[PDB]
């Protein structure tokens, strides 16, 4: 039984401009098995209207998924991605950095 | 299009 | 350039929770065009690209029937593999299958593939000659003998070398506006002061297609990997990709570093340098 922990990247579709509509993405990859929980958060509260891509995998058989939501960034609001998987003894929260 | 041949159980 | 059509299938057992989850997706190059998901309301193969929607009801009925047949064979496989490895009923297991073909610039067959994995590991794979099999262990050798007896390699060879390449050519023509395009990366560099002793430079590549790209850093014209960070190429969500690479440099030495970007859309590799 192979277990691989996921890599997580949180970023915007377009360069963030405060007050301008955009998409917030959480990309999870390199994981196995496929069951994974991914939630996008705004100021610590889960965002409901989130969509995701169809599960696929890489040359090494590890899985990847993109989760995304429409949003408008501001200077004060904090966004993050929360991920849980069997390899994590505790859910991982990755904060959005507009330059990463 | 998907394959219609060569897909058999292991 | 070269092009490819690939289909990916995943089946996951659900101990004490019924039928296995089944997901199938199809790609031409780095662009998804179809999907089937057993949890979906439709229970049909569905379009995920504008250019495949034009295909008639004959197409969708046929793909739906074939994808449901792939789902049923995986359903049986999960049961067979549990037996082959004498695994208990309490655990969840995964089967993955991938197949497809590559064509060259002339749109002629280059190579074909068909690989299978169980629990994230190679189980059996068709060799590049499309005539023989590589089996990972003794359980997979049982499957290899069944598949040799049923001439599975010869069937796949006919599909990969015929049907696969003919349909890929067709999709490449119907989705020409989408599929035969190359988007060169839009690039820039950012700078962040971390301390009065170090700073970070981040080189960005955005809105590019296809996904293959190379980002490298040099210090005084010498390749540098130490103190560098490179993130996996990631999808923007709009059909293009993104990537960045960063380096931590001594404060005031920023201009000694250069970021180099290679991509199919770039006649010449690009060179960037921090310019305030």
């Amino acid at each position: 039984m192979i277990q691989r922990t996921p890599k997580i990247q949180v970023y915007s579709r377009h360069p963030a401009e405060n007050g301008k509509s955009n998409f917030l993405n959480c990309y999870v990859s390199g994981f196995h098995p496929s069951d994974i929980e991914v939630d996008l958060l705004k100021n610590g509260e889960r965002i409901e209207k989130v969509e995701h891509s169809d599960l696929s995998f890489s040359k090494d058989w590890s899985f990847y998924l993109l989760y995304y939501t429409e949003f408008t960034p501001t200077e004060k609001d904090e966004y993050a991605c929360r991920v849980n998987h069997v390899t994590l003894s505790q859910p991982k929260i990755v904060k959005w950095d507009r330059d990463m | 299009e998907l394959a219609a041949i060569g897909i058999l159980t292991v | 350039g070269s092009h490819s059509m690939r289909y990916f299938f995943t089946s996951v057992s659900r101990p004490g929770r019924g039928e296995p989850r089944f997901i199938a997706v199809g790609y031409v190059d780095d662009t998804q065009f179809v999907r089937f998901d057993s949890d979906a309301a439709s229970q049909r193969m569905e379009p995920r690209a504008p250019w495949i929607e034009q295909e008639g009801p004959e197409y969708w009925d046929g793909e739906t029937r074939k994808v449901k047949a792939h789902s049923q064979t995986h359903r049986v496989d999960l049961g067979t593999l549990r037996g082959y490895y004498n695994q208990s009923e309490a655990g969840s297991h995964t089967v993955q299958r991938m197949y497809g073909c590559d064509v060259g610039s002339d749109w002629r067959f280059l190579r074909g593939y068909h690989q299978y994995a169980y629990d994230g590991k190679d189980y059996i794979a068709l060799k590049e000659d499309l005539r023989s099999w590589t089996a990972a262990d003794m359980a997979a050798q049982t499957t290899k003998h069944k598949w040799e007896a049923a001439h599975v390699a010869e069937q796949l060879r006919a599909y990969l070398e015929g049907t696969c390449v003919e349909w890929l050519r067709r999709y490449l023509e119907n989705g020409k506006e989408t599929l035969q395009r190359t988007d060169a990366p839009k690039t820039h560099m950012t700078h962040h002061a971390v301390s009065d002793h170090e700073a970070t430079l981040r080189c960005w590549a955005l809105s590019f297609y296809p996904a293959e790209i190379t980002l490298t850093w040099q210090r005084d014209g010498e390749d540098q990997t130490q103190d560098t960070e490179l993130v996996e190429t990631r999808p923007a969500g709009d059909g293009t990709f993104q990537k960045w690479a960063a380096v931590v440099v001594p404060s005031g030495q920023e201009q000694r570093y250069t970021c180099h970007v290679q991509h199919e859309g770039l006649p010449k590799p690009l060179t960037l340098r921090w310019e305030p």
